[PDB]
């Protein structure tokens, strides 16, 4: 009736997935080589026991604060607390976290927050896992990697999504292939596996890494989360089944058309059968790059980020692991600049 | 930038493939826009002048920058990005995990 | 200083008329060079292939706008950055850009000016000439020219079989003297052509296309010319052919039909005749070169008219070699004629014209650096001929700037070179016994 598969994933890089939220300056402080995040709720509760409500409604009502006056830490210092325990939870500081210094006027502004469920703990969504799987199916199928997928009687081209037959239609048997896959999400896997990792961008034209100010709260690297892909259909499990070595095929596509240009000491090295989770892992891997080439250029054409070529690297950096594989020492990446690419994971499905 | 400085075979190739004769020029929101309206709107003050054009692209994937020079204390030249800098880097982080079923 | 900055074609028109284009390349420090691409063919199963647009509103598809784009979107993108000097590098990164075997893709004619644009730009930045850029310091033989001055064939309604006749002032004692007796021989003729009659405007190499009554009437007619300037035939002035027998030659038949152009009062030879009537003329004229005796295929015809005659007169292989390194390494092997016609556009590169000079010059053939039909104000092929001391070149007639740019470059290079200059004439033929 049903095949119930296991998938084990590994993230060999930071892999953010985001809800919207940011953490603003007035939100954290940075002491003791850590991120402090505290509980507003309880930092509110215990400041007015100490009877300091009305500055911090100075501090938090504040428009626009010029360089000092917008970090949370300043106005903590300059009232004397030293009370720092309201809820919350700690990032150990990675150092590689940001350009410039975490101190100072720039620093972090905003800090994009993981998503979290009901009780404050991180999770990986299933319907993150099955848009990338749902990419990987798509990008590797001649029947659905074509001309077809292109929606030209329009203004602008746009995503077939009819394509894959879905939905109730009359007088007609049910047709929907990604009903039967059903992934589901992960479990609470604690705030001690996050960092806060930079956005950079490596130009293949410049030759140089570009950062760019937008900070992100990605998982660790060297993860293990755990999903379950419930099958109902023999089509969906012969797919689902097929997930390793349409992985690998998706990602030498990838290479051949994207990574080959960029030199071979930043981009990473598979354990397992590779995947792309998350945001900042590029456009590439979230579209059927085949079809989608030269439109999604022309889609930022006439904007002052223009895409020239085929984009650029997204290069993150977090510090550097090795993992005691049962072959030698794998390093995670080949470069001496801590330079991870963003959004990758490896996985592994068994049949459980 | 400061340990950095724009290389003299990259402004040579900016000098004479013209690309400073063709900017482009955009509004506030970053939308590409005529000389014209770019002056009208720096004028009413719609748009910051300084940073809301572009110098076209420079053909031929040559090396925007060069490595910016300075003097030691001996009077000799050395290069800026180069030095004492610091020390603490560790040795790695091995995670054992020799269970993982590598794919081939 | 040297690195290559900015490479950029333009759309120009050949000597025809028709359309071409040119490549300047600028390197950084600020030299210049500008490359010309003579007119060549889209077609050939083992030649290099030009690209050309095929939009028959615009110069009756022959525009080489698709070849511009081609230098200046894909070629300019990868070149740029290189050193000037980098010559061979940059001709195989071009070959191997291109990926096909023929050229087809980015098209002959772009490689080709970008490889002359660059072997030009590096020679001004060394500041030394193009001829000692290209070949070195030994660089000294002004070559021995084989002026065209009567055409037949497809270049006439004459009924003259043979498409060229030529005169090879190889007595000479400078190169300077040859072109002076060249033309001297040029102008003899005209008053001959204009005594008798005859039409005496100019083809597209610069030649007469006159109504003689056969190939020999033409032959005396030039002797006539010759000795009406002063020089003895077959001491000062010779003859060459260029029969182009691939024209007139019956594929089926196996036959060479004269009738196609001699009438129908023309005889019909086989490869043996055809060497018998080769081997006549020889014997009656001061003929010392013959071009295409034989067809592109007559491989046992070419090596049996090489046995019969190929120890005195030089035979030269256009459509048998046609510039490619695999044909004439196959007649090297088969001893199949003792010379070679290299046009540069036919192969598309610099460096692989080199190698063919070279290979030839290591087989004991000459190498002939020789015009095309559509011609520019260029004359980087008087620059190659000295180069590799090739002795000979051949760049058409006396009358038209296509073809007189090359002899005044050649005349700038022997007075440059001065005292070192050697114009060696019959020397230069060092395929030929004694
Ligand atoms: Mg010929």
């Amino acid at each position: 009736d049903y095949r119930t598969f296991k998938l084990s994933l590994l993230t060999l890089a930071p892999i953010h997935i985001g809800n919207g939220e940011k953490y603003t300056s007035r939100e954290f402080i940075y002491e003791n080589k850590k991120f402090y995040f505290p509980d507003m709720g309880k930092f509110y509760n215990k400041m007015v026991e100490k009877r300091l409500a009305e500055k911090f409604e100075a501090f938090l009502i504040q428009t626009r604060p010029n360089a000092r006056n917008n970090r949370l830490i300043s106005f903590l210092n300059d009232n004397r607390i030293a009370e720092r325990s309201f809820g919350g939870y700690s990032i150990s500081e990675t150092g590689l976290e940001s350009d410039r210094n975490p101190n100072s006027a720039g620093a972090i502004n905003e800090v994009n927050k993981f998503i979290r469920d009901a009780f404050g703990n991180p999770y990986i969504p299933g319907s993150s896992l099955k848009g990338a799987i749902r990419t990987i199916l798509m990008n590797t199928t001649p029947k659905w990697n074509n001309e077809n997928a292109v929606n030209d009687f329009g203004r602008f081209p746009k995503e077939n999504k009819n394509l894959i037959p879905w939905g109730p239609k009359k007088g007609k048997e049910y047709d929907d292939l990604f009903n039967a896959i059903r992934v589901s999400d992960s479990k609470p896997f604690d705030n001690k596996r996050l960092i806060l990792v930079q956005k950079w961008d490596y130009s293949a034209k410049t030759n140089k890494a570009k950062p760019l100010p937008l900070y992100r709260e990605s998982i660790s690297p060297l993860t293990k989360i755990e999903f379950e892909i419930t099958t109902t259909t023999d089509e969906a499990g012969r797919l689902i089944e097929e997930l390793g070595k349409r992985a690998q095929a998706f990602y030498k596509d990838y290479k051949a058309f994207f990574l080959s240009e960029f030199p071979d000491d930043k981009i990473q090295a598979n354990l397992q059968y590779p995947i792309y989770l998350g945001a900042g892992s590029g456009a590439w891997t979230k579209t059927l790059f085949k079809q989608a080439d030269g439109i999604l250029q022309r889609r930022y054409s006439r904007m002052k980020t223009k895409m020239v070529k085929k984009g650029v690297l997204k290069l993150t950096k977090a510090p550097l692991k090795i993992v005691k594989i049962p072959s030698g020492n794998h390093s995670l990446i080949k470069n001496h600049e801590s330079f991870y690419e963003m959004g990758k994971a490896n996985f592994m499905i068994k049949e459980i | 930038m400061k340990n950095f400085k724009i290389s003299s075979t990259y402004r040579a190739a900016r000098k004479q493939q013209k690309t400073a004769n063709r900017k482009s020029f955009y509004n506030d929101e970053g939308y590409m826009i005529s000389p014209s309206e770019w002056a009208d709107g720096v004028i009413k003050g719609l748009i910051n002048p300084k940073n809301s054009w572009s110098n076209d692209h420079v053909k031929g994937y040559l090396p925007r920058v060069s490595p910016r020079s300075h003097w030691t204390k001996n009077g000799y030249r050395e290069y800026l990005g180069i030095g004492k800098s610091r020390d603490i880097p560790e040795k790695e982080p091995e995670v054992i995990e020799m269970m993982d079923l590598e794919l081939v | 200083m040297s690195i290559i900055t900015d490479v950029y074609a333009r759309e120009v028109l050949d000597s025809r008329g028709n359309p071409t284009l040119e490549v300047e390349v600028y390197t950084e420090s600020g030299a210049f060079g500008r490359g010309m691409v003579p007119s060549g063919a889209s077609t050939g199963e083992h030649e290099a292939v030009e690209l050309r647009d095929g939009d028959k509103a615009r110069y009756g598809g022959l525009g080489t706008q698709k070849a511009v784009d081609n230098v200046n979107n894909v070629i300019a993108e990868h070149i740029i950055g290189f050193d000037v000097r980098d010559q061979q590098g940059i001709d195989r990164a071009m070959i191997a850009l291109d990926g096909t075997p023929n050229k087809g893709k980015l098209g002959a004619n772009a490689i080709l000016g970008v490889s002359i644009a660059v072997a030009r730009a590096a020679a001004d930045y060394l500041e030394v000439p193009l001829y000692s850029y290209l070949g070195g310091f030994n660089t000294k033989v002004l070559p021995t020219p084989m002026m065209n001055i009567i055409n037949g064939g497809s270049h006439s309604d004459a009924p003259i079989a043979f498409q060229e006749f030529m005169i090879v002032p190889a007595g000479a004692p400078t190169f300077k003297e040859a072109l002076r007796w060249g033309a001297e021989i040029f102008h003899a003729l005209k008053k001959i052509l204009k005594e008798r009659g005859l039409e005496t405007a100019v083809g597209d190499e610069g030649g007469f296309a006159p109504r003689f009554n056969g190939t020999e009437d033409g032959v005396e007619t030039i002797i006539k010319a010759i000795e009406a300037a002063g020089y003895v035939p077959g001491k000062d002035v010779f003859i060459g052919l260029d029969c182009a027998s691939s024209e007139f030659y019956d594929a089926e038949h196996k036959v060479y039909g004269y009738t196609k152009f001699e009438g129908e009062g023309a005889a019909v030879r086989t490869a043996a005749e055809q060497i018998d009537y080769l081997e006549e003329l020889v014997n009656k004229y001061p003929i010392i070169t013959i071009e295409d005796g034989m067809d592109e295929n007559d491989w046992d015809g070419w090596k049996a008219l090489t046995e019969r005659l190929g120890g005195k007169v030089q035979l030269v292989g256009d459509d048998f070699f046609v510039t490619n390194t695999a044909y004439l390494e196959k007649g090297i092997a088969e001893h199949a004629a003792n010379s070679i016609l290299i046009k540069v556009n036919q192969i598309g590169t610099l460096t692989e014209t080199f190698d063919a000079i070279e290979m030839a010059k290591e087989a004991g053939y000459t190498a002939v650096v020789s015009h095309r039909s559509g011609e520019t104000e260029d004359s980087t092929i008087a620059d190659i001929a000295v180069a590799t001391n090739a002795g000979q070149i051949k760049t058409g007639s006396l009358s038209r700037t296509d073809r007189i740019a090359k002899y005044n470059q050649l005349l700038r290079i022997e007075d440059q070179l001065g005292e070192v200059a050697e114009y060696r004439g019959l020397k230069s033929f060092y395929n030929l016994k004694k």
